[PDB]
RNA sequence: GUCGACGUACUUCAUAGGAUCA
RNA sequence: AUUCAUAAUAACUUUUCGAAUCGCAUGGCCUUGUGCUGGCGAUGGUUCAUUCAAAUUUCUGCCCUAUCAACUUUCGAUGGUAGGAUAGUGGCCUACCAUGGUUUCAACGGGUAACGGGGAAUAAGGGUUCGAUUCCGGAGAGGGAGCCUGAGAAACGGCUACCACAUCCAAGGAAGGCAGCAGGCGCGCAAAUUACCCAAUCCUAAUUCAGGGAGGUAGUGACAAUAAAUAACGAUACAGUUGUAAUUGGAAUGAGUACAAUGUAAAUACCUUAACGAGGAACAAUUGGAGGGCAAGUCUGGUGCCAGCAGCCG
RNA sequence: UAUCUGGUUGAUCCUGCCAGUAGUCAUAUGCUUGUCUCAAAGAUUAAGCCAUGCAUGUCUAAGUAUAAGCAAUUUAUACAGUGAAACUGCGAAUGGCUCAUUAAAUCAGUUAUCGUUUAUUUGAUAGUUUACAUGGUAUAACUGUGGUAAUUCUAGA
């Protein structure tokens, strides 16, 4: 038979889901960023936990260790590239200082809201899922799309979208035809 | 308009052709037919349309561009010699051979396996018996 | 019930269904077994021929 | 099993072939030939996954049946012929010649050579013995039996073989200071110079090799292949000249060139 | 035979103590 | 490291091998003859080496059991000599010999819902458990036994017998092995298609071409996993700057339908895309839990008008 | 276990105790089930029994065609293209499936063959024994005559 294809879980249930403070924190996060469910928050928390555990394990290694140098430099480069970590904080200690909000801000939903293309996080989500947002020349319909620093300046309305210079949607030309008739 | 660009061009004299990756920009169009791409590539490479093969075209998410693979044979005879039969059938260069389904052929094979010899002697034997 | 057999018949040719599916249906009936029902096993009945 | 096997699973194939794990369920089993199964590169992998001339096995067969491929100066038509180390592959239509030499990573590299360098190869003398009628002969690492050898040729030496006639033109003794190429183990693909051969009777002899950067490593004698005197190899060497570079140095160079 | 011994599985009884107030 | 490679002498052999084979082409010598010579290949053939393998083999490592302490040795158990047999070492077997071999550092016997490993889970670490199941190796083809062929089989989609089942029959005979792919029974209670194809992966052959239920393609119970729609922006209205709308405005879009093209061996689907596709956006999201309130209603109890049960029923 | 909730009296604090609340994985099962990518399908310790179909055949210029086969023809009065059947060669000992037996057995790592077989591939290797080329000591396919209810049964010439 053919060789297996790998798969993995991108989220995990927290140790105590029922903590009242935790429930309030999830409520605030979902409301601020317009997240659909607690699964997305768990996903970002799982990613952050993985990153911080890797950073801690590297820190346990003695300085100048080739493994520490190579892996820590790669990790810091990735975090700086995605935008979570600022340029001036290029150390493993500041990697442990990251928070879920830093990742959530980089989502294409929040970026579309912030850049002024949308009036709310929910309006940004609707614009994304309806194929109105293009990062460069590529239409992206995934709200969880993580925007890189270089990609940040190229978010715009898609060429095919009615807002981006294409013809009006079905409703607009429908109403125009009915008015004309 | 439509723009066709050939990338990663390799010249394969072993198979007597040129291989490449065809990237098609087709703004305001669903996609480009293999016929039109073959004609345009033949015009570009100064070959007969019969000698141009194109396949594996996928339109990128969001539309506007397609990527596929293309072959340009040195002349038509080499194309007929090397090209797969199914692709030739697609282009009309060869006619589809009509054959029974695999189950029919396999059952016929087994029935013939049961018979020994030409079988004419068996036929006349059963005829005389009955 | 969950998982019940459901047979699919495509078209009628010469007032007959496709041969393959009827063969499948015919075999399915053949190997079938019937439960004992309370009423039918307590009363005598007969379908007039 | 009740006899020899004829199939090879992709996951069971040699790693250095670099085969996709999802492309299929089977991999080309190298037919019997000069080189062992795990130390060989079948022509299908070379023509398809390395040179990219052929897009599928059928096209490889079409190429071979046209008799366009020569291995060591002789035309081969078998898809899974086990081409291996130091084998010269000639494609006359493309006017191209290749020598199969490991790169530092441990994988057969696409190394192009000149026609003059394609006229000969090198062979490690695996055995030296008298045949029938008292005619001495040498058996090399590719299974070539060459009769009437120079008496000075002993085991572990490297003989330069002319492909046109298959005769020994020159030979190199195994001694300290000789340039060697590692053909097995985790140091596969490295080039260095012998420093000392540690001899153990009834066991495996170990050789200490010093590379150009002064690093030293120990390898079993079976994996060593003499290729010339220091700085003067008898064959053109691949890019990097068999020098291992740490991951950090590779990163630095890659960023520099990019 | 509402029999004895053992093995196994269960049920049940033993929880309030100090300080202030009325 | 050898009685090794190799060589020599004397013979021996139901005794072998040393081309009575095939395709394409028609070159060179001459004393001019269908004379002499001669090219590129295929297939066989002895031996050696190599490759694919096989067989045997050295060291170390297995779960529970001591309320299993002695076991093996008559019928090989330990070893020696010679033979036989094997491809070959060898108690592998035979004949004659000795009396040896294992064991509280657990032999031997018993249990195993015991194929072994790479691996999986958990855990802070030590540990504990799982591993029929994508790779490797072993064993089997209903249960024992024995073989022909062949380089390779103790083969079972090869053969013969016996044991158990079981099909056809004119009763004389004949034919069997799904722990292969589909699909049935094993209950009276249940679960993938008796689908398409060699296009890719590789395998077999005299062989580029034929074959391949190996394998791929699609179909089919939410196996295990990834992403992610079910609305967004306003105005008006009503009620205690908050809440509620079968109120209302024109913009957005895919679920679905479908010219087409791409995809594919041919198809389906995906990615594209003309034209349709939204207010109850009825294009009608689910699974659990908690708490109410209502009567000319019903039942039970009693320090009056109350309390409990409860209330789809007035 | 932790956290949280509740009970421990005439009430409120401070202790202690008691009850419920944790977990993924596994089995069975219930309700719901729109889109994209991807992927698996065991289990009565029953390795229990199987209707039906298929799953192993194979020809190049290069072993054997007077098929009373096809089509081309005077490129062919030995043959010459293609070619059923049969002989010959190879494969069928690979692949696929299941985990019954098996407790120093298998298997893992590591050794040995100076202890042996090896089709095939690859390289070498054979002036030493009517020939302008020997037989049936011979048959298949095929022609023709037949037996059997029946089989991938086969008898005589
Ligand atoms: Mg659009
Ligand atoms: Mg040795
Ligand atoms: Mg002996
Ligand atoms: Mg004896
Ligand atoms: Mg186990
Ligand atoms: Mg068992
Ligand atoms: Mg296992
Ligand atoms: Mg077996
Ligand atoms: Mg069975
Ligand atoms: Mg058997
Ligand atoms: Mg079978
Ligand atoms: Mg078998
Ligand atoms: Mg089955
Ligand atoms: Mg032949
Ligand atoms: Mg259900
Ligand atoms: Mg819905
Ligand atoms: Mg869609
Ligand atoms: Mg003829
Ligand atoms: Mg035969
Ligand atoms: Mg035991
Ligand atoms: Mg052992
Ligand atoms: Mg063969
Ligand atoms: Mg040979
Ligand atoms: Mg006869």
């Amino acid at each position: 038979p053919r060789a297996p294809r790998t798969y993995s879980k991108t989220y995990s249930t927290p140790k105590r889901p029922y903590e009242s403070s935790r429930l309030d924190a999830e409520l605030k996060l979902a409301g601020e960023f317009g997240l659909k469910n607690k699964k997305e928050i768990y996903r970002i928390s799982f990613q952050l936990s993985k990153i911080r555990r890797a950073a801690r394990d590297l820190l346990t290694r003695d300085e100048k260790d080739p493994k520490r140098l190579f892996e820590g430099n790669a990790l810091i480069r990735r975090l700086v590239r995605v935008g979570v970590l600022s340029e001036d904080k290029k150390k493993l200690d500041y990697v442990l200082a990251l928070k879920v909000e830093d990742f959530l801000e980089r989502r294409l939903q929040t970026q579309v809201y912030k850049l002024g293309l949308a009036k709310s996080v929910h309006h940004a989500r609707v614009l994304i899922t309806q194929r109105h947002i293009a990062v460069g020349k590529q239409i992206v319909n995934i709200p969880s799309f993580m925007v890189r620093l270089d990609s940040e300046k190229h978010i715009d309305f898609a060429p095919t979208s009615p807002f981006g210079g294409a013809r009006p949607g079905r409703v607009a030309r429908r109403n125009a035809a009915r008015k004309a008739e | 308009a439509v723009t066709i660009r050939t990338r990663k061009v390799i010249s394969n004299p072993l198979l007597a052709r040129k291989q490449f990756v065809v990237d098609v920009l087709h703004p305001n169009r669903a996609n480009v037919s293999k016929d039109e791409l073959r004609e345009k590539l033949a015009e570009v490479y100064k070959a007969e349309k019969d000698a141009v093969s194109v396949f594996g075209f996928r339109t990128q998410f969001g539309g506007g561009k397609s990527v596929g693979f293309g072959l340009v044979y040195n002349s038509v005879a080499e194309a007929k010699k090397f090209e797969p039969t199914y692709r030739l059938v697609r282009y009309g260069l060869a006619e589809k051979v009509e054959k029974a389904s695999r189950q029919q052929r396999k059952q016929k094979k087994n029935r013939d396996k049961k018979i020994f010899g030409t079988g004419k002697r068996l036929a006349k034997k059963v005829a005389r018996r009955n | 019930y969950q998982g019940a057999k459901l047979f699919y018949l495509s078209g009628v040719i010469n007032g007959r269904y496709p041969d393959r599916e009827i063969l499948n249906l015919s075999r399915f009936i053949s190997v079938m077994k019937f439960r004992p029902l309370k009423w039918r096993n307590e009363h005598p009945y007969m379908l007039a021929d | 099993a009740r006899g020899p096997k004829k199939h090879l699973k992709r996951l069971a194939a040699p790693h250095h072939w670099l085969l996709d794990k999802l492309s299929g369920c089977y991999a080309p089993r190298p037919s019997a030939g000069p080189h062992k199964l795990r130390e060989s590169l079948p022509l299908i992998v070379f023509l398809r996954n390395r040179l990219k001339y052929a897009l599928n096995g059928r096209e490889v067969k079409a190429i071979l049946m046209q008799r366009h491929v020569k291995v060591d100066g002789k035309v081969r038509t078998d898809t899974t012929y086990p081409a291996g180390f130091m084998d010269v592959i000639t494609l006359d239509a493309t006017n191209e010649n290749f020598r199969l030499v490991y790169d530092v990573k441990g994988r057969f590299a696409v190394h192009r050579i000149t026609d003059e360098e394609a006229s000969y190869k090198l062979g490690k003398v695996k055995k030296v013995q008298l045949g029938k009628k008292g005619v001495p002969y040498v058996v090399t690492h590719d299974g070539r039996t060459i009769r009437y050898p120079d008496p000075n040729i002993k085991v572990n030496d490297t003989v330069k073989i002319d492909l046109a006639s298959g005769k020994i033109t020159d030979f190199i003794k195994f001694d300290a200071g000789k340039l060697v190429y590692v053909t097995g183990g985790r140091n596969l693909g490295r080039i260095g110079t012998i420093v000392h051969k540690e001899r153990h009777d009834g066991g495996f002899d170990l050789v200490h090799i010093k590379d150009s950067l002064d690093n030293t490593f120990v390898t079993r004698l079976n994996n060593v292949f003499v290729i010339g005197e220091q700085g003067k190899p008898y064959i053109s060497l691949p890019k990097g000249k068999g020098i291992k570079l740490s991951i950090a140095e590779e990163r630095d160079r890659r960023r520099a060139q990019q």
